[PDB]
DNA sequence: AGGTAGTCACAGCTGATTGCGCTGAGGATTAGACGTGCGATATCTATGCCA
DNA sequence: TGGCATAGATATCGCACGTCTATTATCCTCAGCGCAATCAGCTGTGACTACCT
């Protein structure tokens, strides 16, 4: 999202007290849908690289 | 003013900082930035400097511009740059202050009397060889790794065992360091040198009785304290860093009680390789220490190294070695 | 024919190079409230005693 | 016969003990910046040779 300069905020879904404090828990990045298809397929793609790499 | 361990600029009535943290020219955390301006915000009377040698290098001369200071007084063992940048050192602070006379001070007990050697330890033929084969600097690893000086180092190390001394063991080659201490099963410390397990393994030599023998790689001349012993065995050498290896024996080397009496209290042995390169660095390095009334004797034949036995006592074990020796090309 | 300037073949000076080191940005990782049992604390009632 | 001191049955509230879950920080590791002794190209020096008088 962030080479796609695409708003990518990190889905809050629980809280973890793990350590001594509670610690933020977080589940996958929400981004709104119309980019949403435009992001998956660079996202595989670049996979597709790193792996490689 | 630590990247790790971090506090506050307001109210730090005395500041503790490092060269790197002030001399980091690429961006910074952005507290840092926060410190750097309430530094020079701050208008500092006195500075202290430490290991004032370092200095003369560009990246840490630009923390003098950096810092706006009244007073800037530097503290150091030696002076002796092999760069000689020390003309213009004397106006980037100010003409050496004092000096203290190493054997007024040896005299007067405030220092362990050292006890200096130079061990000569003849290159197995093979080796030479090699040794002449070879002018590159992977020449290095073949007089750095004679087996000759292994099984002499293994003898002193028995010797002073037995006397129950501490042993620090000074390698500048990593590879050499680590092999020495993997045969000889022994701790090693070496370039990366996790601090938890650094520590650990001080705090064991310190005080554990069955710990009395580290070995340090260059890491052990500055980046930590040393702590106190009596026999300090150096086996590879910078290359005539005269300044350097003497300041870390000065650093090793400290006053011990129940030996006052005695003329030598400290020891250090330098195992140097005949016929070698090694021995023009040696007596290169060994300037500035006889310049401070410091004496080496040259010892060529250790007594009972015959009635002990030691390490590569047969001819392909020394072979065995001279194979691990060469798989290590230019590269490593 | 004779002399000195233009130009090409070997030594020092010094920046590039090969050995080692600090940073900043990554993935990894138990006491107030609630429930419960014990200890110190009042209380209603049937009946015997005295005038 | 009548009113009230006193022994019996019954809980009762305050105090302490055993147990749990909270609703947003810290700790290893890598790529990118440095320091210290050789070695080659720039620069300086000596000698060969065309050109002028």
């Amino acid at each position: 999202a962030r080479k796609l300069d695409i708003d990518c905020v990190q889905a809050i879904t629980g809280f973890d007290f793990h350590g001594g404090y509670s610690h933020p828990v977080t589940d996958g990045y929400i981004v709104c849908e119309e980019f949403k298809d435009v992001l998956l397929t660079a996202w595989e793609n670049e996979q597709a690289v790193i792996e490689r790499k | 003013f630590t990247s790790d361990a971090k506090d506050k600029p307001i109210g730090c009535s005395v500041a503790i900082s490092t060269y790197s943290m002030l001399g980091h020219t690429t961006k910074r955390s952005w507290e840092a930035e926060r410190v750097m301006e309430w530094l020079k915000t701050q208008e500092w009377g006195l500075m202290i400097l430490d290991e004032v040698h370092t200095i003369p290098a560009k990246m840490f001369r630009r923390v003098l511009t950096i810092v706006q200071a009244h007073c800037k007084l530097g503290l150091t063992a030696t002076l002796v740059r092999e760069d000689d940048k020390i003309v213009d050192l004397n106006f980037l602070i100010g003409p050496k202050l004092y000096e203290a006379n190493w054997m007024e001070l040896q005299n007067n007990g405030y220092i362990a009397k050292v006890q200096c050697a130079e061990v000569w330890c003849p290159m197995s033929p093979e080796f030479y060889r090699e040794y002449v084969a070879i002018k590159t600097k992977k020449r290095i690893l073949l007089y750095t790794m004679n087996p000759n000086k292994f099984r002499a180092c293994q003898f002193l190390i028995k010797f002073h065992e037995r006397r129950n001394d501490k042993i620090i063991v000074f390698a500048d080659n990593v590879f050499a360091l680590k092999e020495y201490a993997i045969r000889l099963n022994k701790p090693y410390i070496y370039g990366p040198t996790s601090q938890g397990e650094r520590m650990q393994i001080l705090q064991n030599f310190k005080h554990n009785p069955k710990i009395n023998t580290i070995f340090i790689s260059k890491v052990g001349d500055t980046s930590f304290d040393l702590p106190e012993a009596n026999v300090l065995i150096q086996i590879s050498s910078h290359g005539g860093s005269r300044r350097q290896e003497a300041q870390r024996l000065g650093r090793v080397l400290r006053a011990k009680k129940g030996m006052v009496a005695e003329e030598y209290n400290a020891f250090f042995y330098s195992l140097v390789s005949q016929d070698t390169q090694e021995m023009a660095y040696s007596t290169k390095r060994q300037r500035f220490l006889v310049d401070q009334g410091y004496s080496f004797k040259v010892i060529t034949k250790l007594a009972g190294m015959e009635e002990e036995d030691l390490a590569f006592s047969t001819k392909e074990e020394q072979q065995q070695l001279l194979q691990k020796v060469l798989a290590a090309t230019d590269l490593d």
